[PDB]
């Protein structure tokens, strides 16, 4: 009984995969980028990147590779999704038409098994003979590579090692050989196996087992003529080739942890390494020729190339040009110079690409005072933090760097400013204290202040988080004011409202007092600041026993959640908070939403409660509840009877209050009414719209995710819902998806333990794409359609779809 | 210096027993009807043992029929003893059986263990003096790690940790590295750790370690479900708390509730008095692998639960040492009664002559005890 509609306003931006090779032609250098569900294909040229193609897949891309079987002019792309749909695709271009041909496809799911903690792993034989996969612990799946395997049938092999840290293939071996590093009670080791397709089994590898560092994580398969493998851990780098064994411990690596790598020269004479803190190293392999025998290694070196964005994947294109794909910030295209600048870095920034994600909080405002709204979001983390202003013009985006992690944001019209909660990383000093790592917005405020309440009365090299409240102008986006909180304090909630008869507007902040020894908070604060004449004042404060997990302004009073308790304070004329109502529950009220006199309480375990406030008695009475063990990210209220939430496995669910029930038992239960598989990790919900203000849709809710995607959700009516469902069925029947994946399976509610078809949600992306097809396909889709009644020609469908698309 | 594996075997009821090997796991959420014992006022938790001596014709016939078909029956936790109603119960699988004759009366010795929970959906009275309840098997939900849903891979190579050394710094490092992706969400790291199975288990074990000082990591199970059931079995609370812990369907929620109960309870007192200091939390200490509380059966026929403690007040002792069917091999015992209510409370035990062991032992029954949180 939901009748909802969900569409995507901004496509995801975070890049999770990148590869390079000859894909579109035998002589063109191609770069392929995978951003969640989107695939982009560029042709590298002298000046930069020229976009060539862009497509979408009905799933999340977990593995991507390029390989050229014998007798192939170009390469083929092997792709695997998060639901274990696998496919092999080819690039076909005839004249002015570009499309990807599905050479093969299949599903490689297993009936039973617990997925490995380390996640999906996929590799390909350098000889292009088979594909190896690691999905569930204790098993290793193998897919033969033959022209007669259009169904992609694979078989499993047993691994006696349960916890396999990493695995890779090896070069220059007569039979397929795999080297992998695993762990057991004794420690971590590296072992090699030979894969026998004929017998479908394992055989003793070329060289025996060996012991490695206690933190080895990276395995690199050096090509010919060196052969062997390289193990990269926390404090050492080693090279194994059977009898030959070499090792080095570069001190300049102890600070960060290598997480990405890539190969520069074809013969494996150099490599690029990327750590967690936006650093880029160049690893070199020296070569020595002895007599008339295959060259051998002599030594290893690491040189600090420089600094870039926090890198998730690296790729060397040409002429010392490197693509750095990142998830916490903007992607980059940089250059390498033989010489060094004065500072000493060999990297020269060339080009940048925006990345909204991750989105941790947002608000909708109207800076121009028109009817057209604008969206302000807190994007990125660490030195990549910033504010993003999005306005409809394609979307127009403006970025304001901060150099620290923002967490919250709110708007206050009267003062014409934004209040932002933020945090920065500081390192303990020798004398005992804190020192910042770099200039940031928190430390560069025109005016500064430090909280001084005294209401409550370590080691070297440790890291701490310093929280701050930043008052930012709304025209120039410059940091007007900064206020620091007490040491060891945490900020959780932020609001701006007016209380009681007081005509002023305050910032009300909730904070918790956390200590490493204690496991749960036991003391927190609510602070009321007033920002006037460019200065911030601590108007009032109240100390509570617990941790304020949320706050919402409730018809002139303040509603707060303290541990497993809900409290309602009023605002007397003496500028103070006096507790007015209390209510005790059995869960922590992490999520708190309000609507008229109804309050929605939500817990991290997907427990939902619906309460009401009794004005005549001034007490809280429980109205409804619903409990179902699962992970929940956010909740929202659509109307007086419908509620929306984001659940584990990247799912959306919609519950309804059964007010039509006859007996109390039914009246006090919330019936689930809608399920959907969004494919994104929803992080924040908000009410508003980006288009300037009879319509076929009522209301609108925007949601922001972790990959930088932005989505919109609206309501509908029964007739429109049925019409759209029929249209979607017909379109799925007609159109074809890349990889030959069934759309319904893609939008099926997945939870790793149960699966159900999507209900109550009308996918909007398919309807929108309805317009990009040729006329004959539209006629085929519209054939035998009953629309208000008549034959329902394609013109009616086109008009209705245009009406829908107009909403964004 | 007293063996902790002796009382667990229940050697008192018998030495040689016809052990039955094999398991029959009922399909989840299915609907099945099973016989119910007539006289049972004990709430059974999965993974706990239960002996029983039976001498009634209809009950003995029921057991004889059952001992060959599946060896499974049902136990109903009664919310109210007077009115025999219940909404939740536990399936019990029998793993022992013996027969005896006492000059013309058949006596059956049975040992079983709980397997699964359920919500009763109907009950009927067969024309044999017993009852049969049709019920649906409840589900056992286990959730993946909270951080697995945040992203897909990110840094999966760092999600596996070195073996825990045989610790504060280790725990801090574990929290810092395991939940590193928490910065991509709207909640801090400690908030996520508050819903982590391993941290909850470690806190539970640390809380319990005061009671037993020789406790071994192998002494308590490793799986969250087994650990939760074991902890819930051996806590000194009234039947309402046990029913509440039974209703919970998720391991994490059960662990959180158990930790809350542990941190709330302070002391116990006579049920009839409602105000009589008999013992505090610290005094609790176990002498068996199962824990301070375990199941036993009087040769008279009634089965009484008892715990282990080393201090009692407001008690009057009555009787002299005896050893005829005592559950532990080698010990004296004398009845005790409330000083004010005069009601029987427990049994005072004196160690045996052999070598030496705790001379004064107090073993009470939860029926006459109630916490004072
Ligand atoms: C009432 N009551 N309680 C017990 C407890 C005491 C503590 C224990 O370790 N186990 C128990 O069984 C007990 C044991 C034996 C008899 N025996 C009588 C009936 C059979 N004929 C001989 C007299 C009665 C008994
Ligand atoms: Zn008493």
């Amino acid at each position: 009984m939901s009748y909802n509609y969900v569409v995507t306003a901004q496509k995801p931006t975070a890049v999770n995969g990148c590869v390079t090779g000859h894909f579109t032609s035998a002589e063109d250098l191609n770069l392929l980028i995978a951003k969640n569900t989107r695939l982009e294909i560029y042709v590298v040229t002298a000046e930069g990147l020229r976009p060539v193609k862009e497509v979408g897949m009905y799933g999340k891309i977990a593995v991507m590779e390029l390989f050229r079987p014998k007798g192939e002019s170009k390469d083929l792309l092997f792709i695997l999704t998060a639901k274990y749909n696998a496919c092999i695709l080819e690039y076909k271009q005839s004249g002015e038409s570009i499309d990807i041909i599905t050479r093969a496809h299949g599903n490689v799911q297993d009936r039973i098994g617990r997925p490995s903690e380390t996640g999906i792993i996929g590799i390909i034989d350098p000889e292009c003979r088979m594909i190896g996969l690691r999905l569930y612990d204790g098993l290793f799946k193998v897919i033969p590579l033959d022209r007669d395997n259009k169904e992609l049938k694979a078989f499993n092999i047993r691994l006696e090692e349960l916890h396999v840290i990493d695995v890779k293939f090896l070069y220059g071996c007569q039979a397929p050989t795999i080297c992998f590093v695993y762990q057991d009670p004794q420690g971590r080791h590296v072992k090699t196996y030979e894969v026998s397709l004929r017998e479908k089994e394992f055989n003793k590898g070329p060289w025996k087992q060996e012991n490695v560092e206690a933190e080895a994580s990276m395995v690199i398969a050096v090509p010919e003529p060196f052969g062997g493998a390289i193990i990269i851990g926390q404090e050492s780098i080693t090279y194994h080739n059977g009898d030959k064994y070499l090792a080095i411990a570069p001190p300049i690596i102890k600070q960060s942890t290598i997480v990405c790598h890539n190969r520069v020269d074809p013969n494996g004479s150099r490599y690029l390494l990327g750590d967690m803190e936006g650093r880029l190293f160049m690893l070199l392999l020296e070569k020595e020729e002895q007599m008339d025998g295959t060259v051998t290694l002599k030594d290893l070196r690491v040189e600090l190339l420089g600094e870039t964005s926090i890198a998730e994947c690296l790729t060397y294109l040409d002429n010392g040009v490197v693509f750095v794909g990142s998830r916490l910030g903007d992607s980059q295209l940089v250059k390498l110079n033989v010489d060094s600048n004065e500072q000493g870095s060999y990297v020269v920034a060339m080009e940048t690409f925006t990345n909204l994600g991750p989105i941790v909080d947002m608000c909708v405002v109207d800076l121009e005072r028109q009817g057209q709204g604008q969206l302000v979001t807190c994007s990125g983390a660490f030195k990549e933090g910033s504010l993003r202003i999005i306005r409809n013009g394609k979307l127009h985006i403006r970025t304001v760097p901060l150099y620290e992690s923002p967490r919250k944001i709110c708007y206050q019209e009267v003062s014409q400013c934004f209040g932002v909660l933020s945090s920065r990383i500081e390192v303990q000093d020798t004398s005992g204290g804190t020192t910042a790592l770099r200039p940031s917005a928190s430390t560069q405020a025109l005016s500064s202040s430090v909280s001084s309440s005294k209401l409550f009365s370590t080691s070297f090299g440790e890291e701490v988080e310093v929280h701050n409240l930043l008052i930012i102008d709304q025209h120039t986006f410059e940091v007007l004011h900064a206020h620091q909180f007490l040491q060891n304090e945490y900020a959780l909630s932020l609001v701006s409202c007016k209380l009681g008869k007081d005509p002023n507007t305050y910032f009300i902040v909730g904070t918790a007092m956390v200590y490493p020894e204690e496991a749960e908070p036991k003391q927190g604060r609510i602070v009321v600041f007033q920002y006037s004449d460019g200065k911030l004042q601590t108007v009032a404060e109240k100390e509570v026993k617990g941790a304020v997990y949320s706050m919402v302004e409730f018809n002139g009073k303040l509603l707060a959640s303290i541990n497993s308790t809900v409290r309602l304070y009023e605002w007397t004329t003496e500028k103070e908070l006096r507790t007015e109502c209390n209510h005790y529950n059995n869960i922590m009220a992490l999520y708190l939403k309000t609507k008229g006199d109804f309050i929605l309480v939500g817990d991290l375990m997907r427990s939902v409660l619906l309460l009401a406030y009794k004005p005549m008695e001034g007490n809280f009475e429980e109205i409804a509840r619903d409990f179902n063990p699962n992970w929940m990210s956010a909740v929202e209220i659509l109307d007086d009877d419908n509620f929306l939430g984001a659940e584990n496995a990247f799912n959306l669910f919609v519950c309804q209050k059964d007010s039509a029930a006859t007996t109390d038992e039914e009246r006090q239960h919330l019936q689930e009414v809608g399920l959907f598989h969004l494919g994104e990790f929803v992080n924040v919900f908000c009410h508003g719209s980006l288009v300037m203000q009879s319509t076929p849709t009522q209301g609108s809710v925007l949601f922001g995710t972790v990959n930088g995607m932005i989505g919109l959700v609206t309501s509908l009516s029964e007739s429109w819902y049925n019409l759209l469902l029929d249209m979607q069925n017909r379109l799925n029947k007609v159109i074809k998806s890349v990889g030959k994946i069934e759309h319904s399976f893609w939008r099926s509610f997945h939870t790793e333990r149960k699966t159900e078809p999507a209900t109550g949600f009308i996918d909007g992306d398919l309807i929108e794409s309805f317009l990009d097809i040729s006329r004959p396909k539209m006629q085929e889709v519209v054939a035998n359609l009953q629309y208000d009644k008549r034959e329902a020609t394609a013109d009616d469908l086109i008009k209705v779809v245009e009406e829908l698309t107009r909403i964004h | 210096n007293f063996d902790t594996s002796l009382p667990t075997s229940h050697t008192y009821l018998g030495a040689d027993m016809e052990e039955f090997h094999g398991r029959t796991l009922h399909d989840d959420d299915s609907c099945q009807v099973i016989p119910v014992l007539p006289q049972v006022m004990m709430i059974l938790i999965p993974g706990q043992t239960l002996p029983l001596q039976l001498f009634h014709p209809q009950e003995v016939s029921m057991v004889r029929n059952l001992i060959q078909k599946d060896r499974t029956f049902a136990v109903l936790a009664y919310s109210n003893v007077q009115e025999r109603e219940a909404q939740f119960g536990t399936t019990a699988e029998i793993y022992a059986y013996r027969e005896e004759q006492d000059f013309g009366i058949e006596i059956v010795k049975v040992k079983a263990i709980g397997r699964q929970r359920f919500k009763v959906l109907e009950l009927r009275t067969q024309s044999d003096g017993i009852q049969q309840a049709k019920v649906q098997i409840l589900p056992e939900c286990v959730l993946p790690s909270t951080m697995s849903a945040v992203q897909l891979e990110s840094l999966n190579k760092c999600q596996i940790f070195p073996s825990k050394p045989v610790s504060y710094k280790w725990w801090q490092k574990y929290q810092k590295r395991k939940f590193h992706c928490a910065n991509l969400t709207s909640w801090p790291r400690w908030l996520y750790s508050l819903y982590d199975a391993e941290t909850l288990m470690d806190r539970i074990k640390k809380q319990l370690r005061e009671w037993d000082e020789n406790l071994k990591d192998d002494s308590l199970p490793s799986n969250p479900i087994d650990f939760s059931y074991r902890v819930a079995a051996c806590l000194p609370i009234d039947d309402v708390l046990r029913i509440q812990l039974l209703k919970i369907g998720s391991a994490i929620q059960r662990l959180r509730c158990e930790l809350d109960i542990m941190n709330k309870c302070t002391s116990l007192c006579c049920k009839q008095c409602q105000e009589t200091e008999i013992t505090t939390k610290n005094e609790i200490f176990s002498l068996s692998l199962c824990g301070p509380m375990a199941a036993y059966v009087n040769p008279h026929g009634y089965v009484h639960e008892t715990l282990t403690v080393y201090k009692a007040c407001n008690l009057n002792l009555i009787g002299r040492p005896s050893t005829e069917h005592s559950w532990f091999p080698g010990y004296a015992w004398t009845v005790a009664q409330c000083k004010i209510c005069a009601s029987h409370i427990g049994w005072k035990f004196t160690a045996t002559k052999k070598d030496m062991s705790p001379q004064k032992f107090w073993g009470l029954t939860r029926s006459a005890l109630l916490p004072t949180i």
